[PDB]
């Protein structure tokens, strides 16, 4: 019973760990947004100066 | 995967070996008793002798 | 001779029931590890 | 930690499963031990008095 009440514990830990790679999928989406913003002043600029 | 099943066939042949072991012991129980009732006789047929 | 032969296959056995202990051991390490398939889903999310 | 802590109880408990198994087969060599000695002097005793 201890060792079931052990393993609901370090269940609760993993949600934690899903938690802080959510915020790590934030980050990668950020990221993300940076390199598309990159690209998008980029080639706006391509198209207008053409 | 193969550890889930790995220890579902783990219960059963754990299980399985139990029983075995369990008639292994009523087995040595019995061979000791025979051990004993014929060094018995033998005692007996030493002393009648 | 035939008790020396059923003891030491209780010894196998032994064994093996101990080995089957440090398998369910790892069965709990594994049972206790991170897993990493959010980027996965949220990926496929994306794509989808 | 927490890790460690349900491995030294895993470890802990299959002594005590061992152990018991142990005693729970030297009793069962006791009581085999006594159920035929009960047997036997029962069977004497239905001698001596029938």
């Amino acid at each position: 019973k201890n060792d079931d009440i052990n393993r609901e514990a370090h269940q609760l830990n993993e949600i934690r760990k899903k938690y802080t790679m959510r915020k790590s999928t934030i980050e990668t989406l950020r990221e993300k947004l940076d390199q598309l913003k990159r690209e998008a002043r980029k080639d706006v600029s391509q198209k207008i100066k053409d | 995967d193969q550890m889930r099943q790995e220890l579902e066939q783990l219960e059963k042949a754990n299980e399985k070996l139990r029983e075995v072991n369990n008639s292994l012991v009523v087995s040595l129980q019995d061979v000791k008793n025979e051990e004993r009732d014929i060094q018995h006789e033998r005692e007996s047929e030493l002393r009648t002798i | 001779s035939r008790l020396k032969e059923i003891d030491g296959r209780l010894k196998s056995t032994k064994n093996e029931m101990r080995k089957t202990n440090f398998r369910m051991t790892e069965l709990k390490m594994n049972v206790g590890k991170v897993v990493d398939t959010g980027i996965l889903n949220s990926k496929i999310n994306e794509r989808k | 930690e927490d890790i460690d802590i349900k491995r030294k109880e895993i470890i802990n408990k299959e002594g005590e499963i061992r152990d018991l198994i142990s005693e729970i087969d030297a009793k069962a060599n006791a009581i085999n031990h006594e159920m035929r000695s009960i047997q036997r002097q029962a069977e004497s005793k239905t001698k001596s008095l029938t």
